[PDB]
């Protein structure tokens, strides 16, 4: 949503750390490759990332499909006639 | 007969429209495979559509186009008469 991983729990973001840390590794930050290879953590919040995405998709398909229809209803009897007009 | 327009007051386009091309090659299509007389010197040719795009090369389709101004007056113009691009 546009920010780091926020704190699920209380004062903290899992439960393998301390309380109030702010450290980037903490907070969701991916220091390794796919060719190195994942840690848990990190691996968990890759996962969230790339269910944000997968929501987005599921969904604005359907809220766009009715604005496209709305939109080809409105306009749908206008053509250009021989006075040019 | 008060909506023909004169042909001196005749204001739309001197070109043809891809629509009015389609329909009058599919109107000459269907009436040449209902055994209607051929105007020009077909050579070997078995289809319907290409023999109405040969006569129309030479311009030799009897057809009139009627165009419809909004009020509902109207415009005739000859298909001899339109210029076609290539």
């Amino acid at each position: 949503e546009g920010k780091r991983i926020a704190f699920g729990f209380v004062d903290r973001t899992l439960p393998h750390f301390s309380k109030d840390d702010y450290s980037p590794e903490s907070k969701g930050f991916v220091e390794n490759s796919y060719l190195r290879g994942l840690t848990p953590q990190e691996f968990f919040f890759h996962a969230m990332g790339g269910r944000e995405g997968l929501i987005d998709t599921a969904v604005k398909t359907a809220e766009t499909g009715y604005i496209q229809r709305r939109l080809v209803k409105a306009l749908e009897d206008i053509m250009v006639h021989y006075d040019n007009t | 007969k008060e909506k023909a327009i004169p042909k001196d007051q005749r204001a739309t386009t001197p070109y043809m429209t891809k629509y009015e091309r389609a329909r009058i090659l599919g109107t000459r299509a269907l009436q040449i495979s209902m055994n209607a007389p051929v105007f020009v010197d077909l050579e070997g040719e078995t289809d319907p559509l290409r023999i109405a795009m040969k006569e129309l090369a030479e311009k030799k389709i009897p057809l009139v186009i009627r165009r419809y101004l909004p009020d509902g007056s109207f415009e005739d113009w000859s298909v001899e008469e339109l210029i076609v691009d290539l």
